[PDB]
């Protein structure tokens, strides 16, 4: 998504996975 | 029923059945072993490499392993590099591929298997939804969007396609424009449109549109389980932790880092105004659509957890302070940031994306006027020198009227009910 969600929740997806 | 049995695999069916049972049946290790003596025995078996593919999946499960799960991932590949192969099985080995992929964190590999899965099957409109997820996943809206009006185009009344498009547009500050996709998608029922991403964009863009409908939507996404409450939109959430806007210092336990902030606030002051003068373009505009208008920018000494080496040369003491509460600077689901705000400013209502910070807020520069902020219903105002905390995942709202600049300083930290073990795993946002 290449762009963080700092003081809204505007991205599709707020954080990277990467494992279980 | 899936046909998953090439002409030479229905030869072999009872060798390819044992060998399924035995993996449905937990017995990884047998099941890895059976599978691997049917593909030697049997080299071009699409289905047999599947079952290897299948039980590689189950490794990485168990294991947990990155190793593994790309060892599957490139069986699922394998799969469909095998002759003969039919069409539902290549379907299935190359979705989950991507899946897989997507589970990881391989979010450029996962798009790579879906554009090959959407010039395999182009008249599958699921595999096209799922190729637009794949594009917002990397961040790429443009490509997205374009999939989703493909989707559209040939199929107006699919629901998951509507509820992206609109999130899409919505992201775009396309307000009114996204209200009827999220809301068409959402009531079409289809599979994915349950899901409280839309609920929470659906209700904001009706928000700033000034159409009354958006708490019915807001009601209906905490009916269906994606809200804590209706005032507690955030989705990144820790269920069980204490839920109210406005917190005293007592009540959230940081009494020391209040303490700190509040005798030391010129030193923090000085700094900030310092790089006003000197660095202003260390400030950057707020980038998240909130404002209705108005000018609003930041300057970030630490975000998810992270020092930004050149911001605290420019705020030495204020990072050699902070450095001393681990609460803050470890909270990777939150910043450590000058925030300056100009008259003529109006933040949209809006919600963080976490239940796992609370918000500090201390004054710096305070006009005497025309600066507020509402949390929930209640509406405050800060003080130089003064801490205010609340939880920004419920609805706030601020205003800038006065006649000079308003300069805070935000500290976010964790949680107070939050494990220190939930503090070390939470995923940064």
């Amino acid at each position: 998504n290449q762009g963080k969600c700092k003081d809204g929740l505007g991205e599709y997806t707020c954080t990277s996975l990467e494992g279980f | 029923k899936p046909k998953l049995l090439n002409k030479f695999d229905k030869t072999i069916k009872a060798e390819l059945d044992a060998a399924e049972k035995l993996r449905k049946r937990g017995k990884i290790e047998e099941a890895v072993n059976a599978f691997k003596e049917l593909v030697r025995k049997y080299p071009q078996s699409p289905r047999a490499r599947y079952g290897k593919a299948q039980c590689e999946d189950d490794l990485a499960e168990k294991r947990r392993s990155n190793e593994v799960l790309r060892g599957a991932i490139e069986t699922y590949q394998e799969v469909a590099s095998l002759p003969d192969v039919p069409a539902d099985l290549l379907k299935l080995s190359l979705k989950r591929r991507s899946d897989r992929q997507q589970f990881l964190g391989h979010m450029r590999g996962s798009l790579l298997t879906l554009q090959r899965l959407v010039q395999l099957f182009p008249n599958d409109t699921s595999l096209k939804n799922d190729l637009g997820v794949g594009y917002l996943l990397i961040g790429d809206n443009d490509n997205a969007k374009k999939v989703y009006e493909e989707v559209l185009s040939v199929t107006p009344n699919d629901g998951f396609a509507k509820v992206h498009y609109g999130f899409i547009l919505k992201a775009q500050n396309k307000i009114a424009e996204s209200i009827p996709y999220l809301k068409e998608g959402i009531e079409s029922g289809d599979p994915g449109t349950d899901d409280g991403r839309f609920y929470f964009h659906l209700g904001d863009a009706m928000q700033r549109v000034g159409n009354k409908e958006a708490y019915k939507w807001y009601e209906l996404g905490h009916k269906r389980g994606h809200f804590a409450s209706v005032w507690q939109r955030s989705l990144y959430n820790v269920n069980g932790l204490k839920a109210q806007p406005w917190w005293t210092p007592k009540e959230t336990g940081y009494t020391e880092l209040v303490k700190s902030l509040e005798r030391n606030w010129k030193l923090i002051r000085d700094e900030g105004l310092a790089v006003m003068d000197k660095a202003k373009g260390l400030f950057l505009p707020e980038d998240e659509n909130l404002r209705e208008k108005g000018d609003w920018s930041q300057f970030t000494l630490w975000q998810q957890g992270r020092r930004n080496e050149n911001a605290c040369k420019g705020a030495p003491k204020t990072c050699t302070l902070l450095e001393k509460f681990p609460e803050t600077t470890g909270c990777r689901r939150g910043q450590i940031k000058y925030s300056i705000m100009h008259p003529g400013t109006h933040v949209w209502p809006a919600t963080g994306p976490t239940n796992c910070r609370l918000r500090m807020h201390l004054g710096l520069v305070i006009p005497k006027e025309g600066c507020k902020i509402r949390c929930a219903n209640e509406t405050k105002t800060w003080e130089e020198g003064k801490v205010l905390i609340f939880d920004d995942s419920f609805e706030h709202e601020v205003w800038q009227d006065a006649s000079s600049f308003r300069l805070i300083f935000i500290v976010d930290v964790w949680h107070p009910e939050l494990t220190p073990q939930q503090r070390r795993s939470l995923p940064a946002i």
